[PDB]
């Protein structure tokens, strides 16, 4: 089997920027070499075939050179919705290998985040169980930290997040900690509250509701 | 305009054999210049070609899976299949559908045509379809969704109004629980002026347990 | 410092030299008419010509820059039978182009064929192992009908499909039938692929059509250099750097004549 080095596993490049991601074989199989671009929940899409040919109706701000065993691929003026996954693919010998995979992850400006509290529903309550909601929404960067306060109570072990793959129109994340109670838990305490702490701040933001 | 599609169970039981099927539409399946091929990609890691197929049935398949890989096509129906035997929990991947183009004429192969993807756990638990509550929006923007709570497996699919609202929506990661099961809110930014005007539907599909939930907030 | 002056000429003494003259470089592997002379040849210098043509037959050598950088310094090519036998096929093609008297083919490939016209070609296996201590080179060739009827002529209706593999190699072909430019009178076309066995190692070809079979294999016989030029060649003259004009003859570490001049020589200035 042909081993299929690719190098930047991950990378940060503002709109504009001029990126490169190298390919690099255990052989030399004279430019049998194919790019694929992978959105986040898509099937990737082939950008370059034969090393240098760019597949009919990919822009022409992508560009593929390369010799023997190191091939390059190359965003010149990275746009924001080239943020995806490349990976290199060798079309000389089954079975076909493919590489890692590169991360391009988008720069922009620092963005603060939109914050939303959500009750639980009534009709979740008769399950016997409880999830409150809290959104950030379209900031940047990605780090950014939310505490939990039942009636000023720091919430510890009963937390979760999950932040969405950035943006490809502004680049920006958005995340949600759920937390979650039980039914009685929940009626005992009334203030429940979901501080937020993000770079792009200078305060921290505490969006609060009442249970009753 | 060739297009695949992927068709096949969400789910199988450990050591069974894991069963898809493509359907190969705006093209005949007997083109001379077509390698049907599938390659699956595990969740988080990268691609693994499997094999592929000619229309003459002449097949080629990955050495570490050739013992338990299986590739036919049906030529009156337009399609082919993969048939994986013995799957450990190590095959829990998406498997996509792909034709490898032989028309260059430099003998340069490449895939040009995707299936969507099809993930397939693998699992001694039985499949759930989700539970969905409202997300209460409580001007400017305004946020509302709905929360797909307690299903299994993976995947759920969020649309809003139908697929005719998009802008402005996040559909978040699955997070798996202590029970097993996993939830998932999506949201979406409305103008507060349009909340007492337009309704907002959001339509919670999970294909694994054939259950299609339509929540309005 | 630098020189800057060279022999009109090819400086062919105490060295082995072989003039290819109308026969290209590649042919020697598949055997036209015009390497009839050089089907086994062994040489210190190689020296092609640019009237030489690698082929009779119209078409092209995949990845031939790479086997002419090989073929030019192998110092000649061995051959010996792969010793394949065939019941069903016709086994004996021919063209007007590679003409010897009448109508020939290539002297170490052979066309396959159904035995009559639109009867079916079936499906075959062949296997050579090499033997010997040296990687064998190995070329197959697919035909490229000029038109649908002309495959199902000549090799039966259905899809046709080459498979070539080795312990180092596995890729499958195809044929593409279509009406080409007459180059020679034809609107066919005939690729040529190789790749290299490596002892005690397998090749193997699946087929069912449009396929030309090799009959032997080529083995390099050493080291040699090799050289394009339409300069005479010189025997009383000795050298030791060449280039497409001549003969470099210096002591200075540099020249200024030539960029891609093979053998040892002083350094590009
Ligand atoms: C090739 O295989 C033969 C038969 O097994 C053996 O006698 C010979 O030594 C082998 N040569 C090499 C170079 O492996």
């Amino acid at each position: 089997d042909i081993v299929m080095t690719q190098s930047p596993s991950s990378l940060s490049a503002s709109v504009g920027d001029r990126v490169t991601i190298t390919c690099r074989a255990s052989q030399s199989f004279s430019s049998h070499l194919n790019w694929y671009q992978q959105k986040p929940g898509r099937a990737p899409d082939l950008l370059i075939y034969a090393a240098s040919s760019l597949h009919s109706g990919v822009p022409s701000r992508f560009s593929g050179s390369g010799s023997g065993t190191d091939f390059t691929l190359t965003i010149s003026s990275l746009q924001p919705e080239d943020f995806a996954v490349y990976y290199c693919q060798q079309s000389y010998s089954v079975p076909y290998t493919f590489g890692q995979g590169t991360k391009l992850q988008i720069k922009r400006t620092v963005a603060a985040p939109s914050v939303f509290i959500f009750p639980p529903s009534d009709e979740q309550l008769k399950s016997g169980t409880a999830s409150v909601v809290c959104l950030l929404n379209n900031f940047y960067p990605r780090e950014a930290k939310v505490q939990w306060k039942v009636d000023n109570a720091l919430q510890s072990g009963n937390s979760q997040e999950s932040v969405t793959e950035q943006d490809s129109k502004d680049s920006t994340y958005s995340l949600s900690s759920t937390l979650t109670l039980s039914k009685a838990d929940y009626e005992k305490h009334k203030v429940y509250a979901c501080e937020v702490t993000h770079q792009g701040l200078s305060s921290p933001v505490t969006k609060s509701f009442n249970r009753g | 305009q060739v297009q695949l599609v992927e068709s096949g169970p969400g789910l199988v039981k450990p050591s069974q054999t894991l069963s898809l099927t493509c359907t190969v539409s705006g093209g005949s399946i007997n083109s001379s210049h077509s390698f049907w091929s599938w390659i699956r990609q595990p969740a988080g890691k990268g691609l693994e070609w499997i094999g592929r197929i000619y229309s003459t049935g002449n097949s080629n398949y990955n050495p570490s899976l050739k013992s338990r890989v299986t590739i036919s096509l049906d030529t009156s129906k337009n399609q082919f299949s993969l048939k994986l035997s013995s799957v450990t929990a190590a095959d829990t991947a998406v498997y996509y559908c792909a034709r490898e183009s032989l028309w260059n004429p430099d003998y340069y192969y490449y895939m040009d045509v995707w299936g969507k993807g099809t993930l397939v756990t693998v699992s001694s638990a039985s499949f759930k379809g989700p539970s969905v509550f409202p997300l209460a929006p409580s001007g400017g923007t305004a946020a509302l969704g709905c929360l797909v709570k307690d299903y299994f497996p993976e995947p759920v699919t969020v649309s809003w109004n139908s697929g005719a609202l998009t802008s402005g929506v996040h559909t978040f990661p699955a997070v798996l629980q202590s029970s097993g099961l996993y939830s998932l809110s999506s949201v979406v930014t409305v103008p507060s002026s349009s909340l007492g005007t337009q309704t907002y539907i959001c339509n919670v599909n999970h294909k694994p347990s054939n259950t299609k939930v339509d929540k309005k907030v | 410092t630098v020189e800057r002056t060279n022999i009109p000429r090819i400086c062919s003494k105490g060295k082995r030299t072989v003039d290819l003259g109308q026969c290209g470089l590649l042919g020697t592997i598949t055997g036209p008419p015009q390497c009839d002379q050089f089907l086994e040849f062994s040489a210190d210098l190689i020296i092609e010509r640019r009237e030489g043509s690698d082929v009779c037959y119209p078409g092209k050598f995949v990845n031939e820059e790479a086997l002419r950088q090989i073929l030019r310094e192998s110092g000649g090519i061995d051959k010996e039978a792969m010793g394949f036998t065939y019941s069903g096929i016709r086994t004996n093609g021919a063209t007007s182009a590679c003409r010897r008297s009448g109508s020939s083919f290539y002297a170490e490939m052979k066309w396959l064929l159904s035995n009559t016209d639109n009867a079916a070609f079936p499906q075959m296996t062949k296997s050579y192992k090499n033997t010997r201590k040296s990687p064998a080179l190995i070329v197959w060739g697919i035909h490229h009908s000029v038109s649908t009827a002309e495959q199902t002529k000549l090799y039966g209706s259905g899809n046709k499909l080459v498979t070539v593999g080795s312990s180092n190699y596995q890729q499958s072909f195809v044929p593409s039938p279509g009406a080409r430019p007459q180059v020679n009178g034809l609107s066919g076309r005939i690729d040529f692929h190789w790749l290299m066995l490596n002892p005690n190692d397998t090749v193997t070809f699946s087929f069912n059509g449009a396929f030309i079979a090799p009959d032997r294999a080529s083995f390099l016989r050493g080291k040699s250099m090799g050289i394009q030029s339409g300069v005479q060649v010189d025997a009383n003259c000795e050298g030791d750097c060449y280039h497409s004009g001549g003969t470099i003859i210096s002591n200075l570490p540099f020249q200024n004549i030539d960029s891609r001049a093979v053998g040892k020589c002083p350094r590009y200035v």
